[PDB]
């Protein structure tokens, strides 16, 4: 995978590395999930993010 | 705004309203808890630099509901490239006087990588732009904030289409070009919000047009991707003297 195509296949932020190598990251007031690829909150007001609608189908 | 529709409250919860002597002067997009960005061309005619205020939470201008936030703005940060009087590196930093409490009704807008947003949120086709602005041209400006969903083109597209500024590499296009919706005077500043993946980010800032819906023509918008680590660096650094600072770009 390259973060050129298909962001990585990141959520968020993505960097290649030497070889067939890709490491995805997550922004401040997240966290990488085990699948190596998704972002969760880790705080109550993360960016980028509307707690209104997040409420409205939590 | 003009063609657009109410943001309904709490759904555009990282705009900012930028007040001189309580006076509407421009939007912002506030991206942390103590940092807003604006356009540079907001402060051209700033005289007394300690009377700008910034509102997080504001939504219907004619009321007070209590989720209203006001801060000082203790710095305006704009790159050495600007030139007053002009459009390009139409880009600021402020630096609030003490940080805004993120609420349900106040939240920060992304600051996304560079990378990231060159690779792909410049080709989201759609983004949502927000104000207090002139709701048409020569009109009276927007009492509650309103938010329009506009189409990003390509600059070479941008200049086909359109029939004078150049468009810059720290420019892009959006909207529509038959003088149905646009953002307007007053929206300047204000955000360009990027959808990707279930997050928002900041892409664009208001920032000028000929008219507002002009036929023939679209908005013109910073390219928020040029300024990242620009941005970065500055919100790493401490606070100097005087309200005003010129940084160098790049
Ligand atoms: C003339 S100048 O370059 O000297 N300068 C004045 C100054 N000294 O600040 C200046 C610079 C940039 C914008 C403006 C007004 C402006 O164009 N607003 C606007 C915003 C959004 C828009 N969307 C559309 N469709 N049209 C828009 C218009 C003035
Ligand atoms: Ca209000
Ligand atoms: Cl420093
Ligand atoms: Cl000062």
């Amino acid at each position: 995978l390259i973060c050129v195509n298909e962001n990585g296949g990141c959520e968020q932020y993505c960097s290649d590395h030497t070889g067939t190598k890709r490491s995805c990251r997550c922004h401040e007031g997240y966290s990488l999930l085990a699948d190596g690829v998704s972002c969760t909150p880790t705080v109550e007001y993360p960016c980028g993010k509307i707690p209104i609608l997040e409420k409205r189908n939590a | 705004i003009v063609g657009g529709k109410v943001c309904p409250k709490g759904e555009c919860p990282w705009q900012v309203l930028l007040l001189v002597n309580g006076a509407q002067l421009c939007g912002g997009t506030l991206i942390n808890t103590i940092w807003v960005v604006s356009a540079a061309h907001c402060f051209d005619k700033i005289k007394n630099w300690r009377n700008l205020i910034a509102v997080l939470g504001e939504h219907d201008l004619s009321e007070h509901d209590g989720d209203e936030q006001s801060r000082r703005v203790a710095q305006v940060i704009i790159p050495s490239t600007y030139v007053p009087g002009t459009t390009n590196h139409d880009i600021a930093l402020l630096r609030l006087h003490q940080p805004v409490v993120l609420t349900d009704h106040v939240v920060p807008l992304c600051l996304p990588e560079r990378t990231f947003s060159e690779r792909t949120l410049a080709f989201v086709r759609f983004s949502l732009v927000s104000g207090w602005g002139q709701l048409l041209d020569r009109g009276a400006t927007a009492l509650e904030l309103m938010v329009l969903n506009v189409p990003r083109l390509m600059t070479q597209d941008c200049l086909q289409q359109s029939r004078s500024p150049n468009i810059t590499e720290y420019m892009f296009c959006a909207g529509y070009s038959d003088g149905s919706k646009d953002s307007c005077k007053g929206d300047s500043g204000g955000p360009h919000a990027t959808h990707y993946r279930g997050t928002w980010y900041l892409t664009g800032i208001v920032s000028w047009g000929q008219g507002c819906a002009t036929v023939g023509h679209f908005g013109v918008y910073t390219r928020v991707s040029q300024y990242i680590e620009w941005l970065q660096k500055l919100m790493r650094s401490e606070p100097r003297p005087g309200v005003l600072l010129r940084a160098p770009f790049p």
